[PDB]
């Protein structure tokens, strides 16, 4: 295991998973997709403010949240990610939240085996998060068919206001 | 003239006439093909083991033609038509499987009389005993079966996965822990015969561990065939002890000690008192020592405490099933309630339902 | 099943079930717990004349009808029985009959399994009996509370003239 | 009853995990017989009423006569064990116990709801065994929405969205002062 | 191999290990214990009407079905063998066939040969028998245990109606 | 198997030493096919197959059809004796064994290790076996880092070299007052 989270990530988890009543101004800066990195030490899980994904910009500037959001990981390095779907089912609408946890073979072994290890120091410490998607190979996640198998199966119909 | 009773038992089919005190036939419930040598053969010999009464209910039809052709010829010796048969069935049995069993038995080997009768009302009659429920652990299953004067409560029949057969696998898996690696079906014998003649079931798994991991003197020594003597230490234990702690081998059901509380309290309200007191045993896995106490003892800690619980284990409970069928078709007065052929003729094969 | 039950034990039944008005000299020898067996054959329910119990001598020589009971059941073979009670409960005095199903476990099980096979065979002919008492155990049916137990339950507060 | 009448075919599901892919198959190829006896005769022959479900794992599953046989219990309760009688009479008790000049109104206003009433084809055996249980002489009309599972919420959801409703909710302050009863008065 | 089996072998086998309701008067003279021999071409199998044992006089004449079988077993030649034991189990009481390979070592190299390449000519044609006996010193076939060891073991604790 | 099937063209090599170049030339020439019976029609008459080992004291060796025969025991353990299946079989065996909802997971994440699986060609023979034997619904995926043999050492080294786990050893003070059983707590 080893590496543990800061104050900081588990701050901004708290502000993704509990939102409250907000003015419309300062709701268009809220998190949307957030990754999560080591230091240079390597002994903290920290964001890095230069990757992200704000919710007000989502639907306009960027087309895509999820489009957009597979591009944005290094497929040369190992790392976290925080998805806030929102996908249709036939049953209902449902807005839940996925941990992705991104682990591409081109990622130098000391980054693998750190992020593997720790995941456990990361996940437990998120209370409340249901949907898990490991995803290795960049194919598999570049997909859009794969988040609908992992949420809800064969049920969710469309994602992220869009049909399958 | 003489009745044959063939248990149709799930690893282990007793064959025998009736009056006699312990079947004649008593091979396993096996049907090798390479890639048919059926019962006894395929042990001896490369062939995939296939097995038709793997969990009580006969699932694969095909072969159970050749387990009873064999039965009648290769170990009974003697002609199926010119004797009567009688067959046992497993609880929960569907009424087309019962169907289809009679109609077999009087279209293949054209036996003259057959008669089906309930696994679980035989060994509840053997014991002396005609309201109680019973504990039917066989080779592949684990049956709690209710009875009330004579009706086994088919609503309150718990069904348990678990039963030798994985005993026998946990006992190889605990086993090569020590060196002693048993991989082959050969070797599966050598298992079975340990675990028949060295494994005891402790009144608390705990506390016999605790003298087990610092005394030396339960270390027993068994002979292999070939003449090597090995020593089984704190396995004779351990492997009767998934019966009550089933998470040994990794089903989350409960053990039978709990199996059989959950099926108690199912039945009746005014009947649970008679059940507490009538648990009979039954089945091969049920022939550990000490394995009535440590069942008195954990129903005792579920059952509530102003009620008191007794648990009867005959010396016979291994083959009381089948001496139940034996003693029940070898009676003098039992000769006009077969099912004969003509009845059958008449009826159809639906005739098994209204004649039992 | 097998086993069926002759005359003479309907014709008993018939006789101990409904009484009729008698002389007080007659009265004497009714029959107040008979047993029933099994002969050379076992096929047919026939009671045997040796050991059985007098309505006239209860109070008399037999000082306890249930206490001199026990003891003529033999513990190496199974018995059928038909037992005549005289209870008192707290709410009224009631005078049934009961049925009792011996077998104990040192007796064969040739001897076991026809008389729990033909169980039914008998106790269906005994039309209007209610009370029902199965005892393997030799102890469990020499106690005197395991009758009121199963006639009344905590209700029987005397059992044959005297008190529990 | 559906995990107990699998593994008559040979399909163990024991745990609560495969718990859910029985609930699933329930879900999905159960239906309601409009004759029961008469459903079973044709099963017992033909075969196209066996469906194929497929497992998570990948392996194909075929479920024969157990899709009418898992709902027909809510009718005949004897399949369980319990002495109760099936839906279709509880009703018609229920109906009987009100007064004699509402029952009327009651035998043609039966509304079903809660997902377990989702199975195709419940409404007309429904309508079948209370006319039989009935009188002839009235009619009994059996009324089912498509969205009868989630109505109950759909309900409460739609009386909470009402812009004259905001005044009808149960403050804090009237707690404070009238304690818990407060929801007996109002409500 | 070369050699195969006749005709009357054959029928012989399936008259033995199938039996079938006989009246008491014909079952006296069922085959008990019979052996095989070759003729004098050496080409088909053929059983002895001299050698040979009858289950009617088993428990008269013959005293030891067993004991008066090695001595019937001619120690210069090599001999087949069909043994119908009746042994007693500690678990129950069992009825098989035995298949005996008599094969001395004082017989000639050309019965030996031919016997033992034309074994499984016909051990194939006797469906059904699973007790194998093979013996070549006499001293080892003489003893009595040996029979049980190879029955059932240390499980046998009678064979033939008496204690080991 | 290899020093058996060695001797068959006249190579013996019987002693422990010999037994180091035959470990070196199953290291060095031995690969998993893709089609054991098909590569062995094209060994019998293609001499292209052939490689060539030098002998430490510089005798040159040919190998032929030894090179595929060697690790194709792994899929078809008869070559040896054993009853027991071929790892393809084993793991979809154990795969099995495990939860029905998880097994979707385990059939796309079968990663090998160990010195035994660097032949060249394993990967794509085990895919192809467990494909077969394997729901043809479900994919299975097979990766195979090209330094799985020693991947049980570098993921110890790694853990063993962060700067965060000098507080996650066993010390000795901790092992003093909790005797042996403290690794069952801490691990
Ligand atoms: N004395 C014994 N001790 C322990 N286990 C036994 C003993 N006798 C039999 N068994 C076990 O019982 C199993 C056979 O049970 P079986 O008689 O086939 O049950 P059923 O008749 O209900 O199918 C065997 O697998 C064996 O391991
Ligand atoms: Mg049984
Ligand atoms: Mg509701
Ligand atoms: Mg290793």
């Amino acid at each position: 295991s080893g590496v543990a989270v800061s104050d900081g990530v588990i701050k901004v988890f708290n502000d993704m998973k509990v939102r409250k009543s907000s003015t419309p101004e300062e709701v268009k800066k809220r998190k949307k997709a957030v990754l999560f990195c080591l230091s240079e030490d390597k002994k903290n899980i920290i964001l890095e403010e230069g990757k992200e994904i704000l919710v007000g910009d989502v639907g306009q500037t960027v087309d895509d949240p999820y489009a957009t959001f597979v591009k944005m990981l290094p497929d040369k390095d190992c790392r976290y990610a925080l998805y806030d779907a929102t996908y249709e089912t036939k049953e209902s609408k449902k807005e839940d939240l996925v941990f992705i946890f991104w682990a591409p073979e081109s990622a130098p072994l000391k980054s693998k085996m750190i992020y593997a290890s720790s995941k456990d120091a990361i996940k437990k410490k998120l209370t409340g998060i249901k949907h898990e998607l490991q995803a290795n190979c960049y194919e598999e996640v570049k997909d859009r068919c794969t988040l609908a198998e992992k949420l809800g199966g064969s049920a969710v119909i469309s994602l992220e206001g869009k049909p399958l | 003239t003489t009745a044959l009773v063939c248990d149709n038992g799930s690893g282990l089919v007793k064959a025998g006439f009736a009056g006699d005190d312990a079947p004649r036939a008593v091979f396993p419930s096996i049907v090798g093909r390479p890639r048919s040598y059926v019962g006894d053969e395929a042990q001896s010999k490369i062939l995939t083991l296939k097995y038709p009464i793997e969990h009580g209910i006969i699932t694969n039809w095909d072969d159970m033609e050749k387990i009873w052709h064999h039965t009648f010829y290769n170990e009974l010796r003697v002609a199926p038509e010119e004797h009567p048969t009688l067959l046992t069935e497993a609880p929960l049995n569907p009424k087309a499987n019962r169907e289809k069993m009679t109609q077999i038995m009087f279209e293949t080997f054209n036996v003259p009389a057959m008669y089906v009768a309930i696994q679980a009302v035989l060994s509840l009659y053997a014991s002396g005993r005609t309201t109680g429920i019973v504990l039917d652990s066989g080779d592949g299953v684990t049956h709690n079966v209710p009875i009330y004067e004579g009706y086994a409560l088919p609503h309150a029949i718990m069904r348990l996965d678990l039963a030798g057969r994985d005993l026998t696998d946990y006992l190889m898996k605990i086993l090569t822990e020590r060196g002693y690696s048993f991989v082959t079906t050969a070797e599966r014998e050598i298992v079975r015969d340990i675990k028949e003649k060295l494994c005891y079931v402790a009144l608390d798994f705990e506390n016999e561990m605790a003298t087990a991991a610092s005394s030396s003197s339960l270390e027993k020594s068994y002979e292999l065939p070939d003449g090597q003597v090995i020593t089984i230490g704190n396995e004779r234990f351990r492997c009767p002890e998934t019966l009550f702690q089933p998470s040994f081998i990794g089903m989350e059901s409960a053990g039978i000690h709990e199996t059989t509380y959950n099926s108690i309290m199912k039945c009746d309200i005014d009947i649970r008192k008679d059940l507490y007191a009538n648990n009979v045993m039954s089945g091969g896995t049920t022939m550990y020592p000490g394995i009535a106490d440590r069942m008195q003892k954990e129903i005792t800690a579920l059952a509530p405490s102003t009620m008191k619980i007794k648990i009867i284990a005959p010396p016979e409970r291994k083959y009381s099933v089948w001496i139940g069928g034996s003693i029940l078709a070898s009676l003098s007065t039992f000769q006009q309630m077969w099912i004969t052929k003509q009845e059958y003729d008449e009826a159809g094969p639906s005739i098994v339902h209204r004649k039992c």
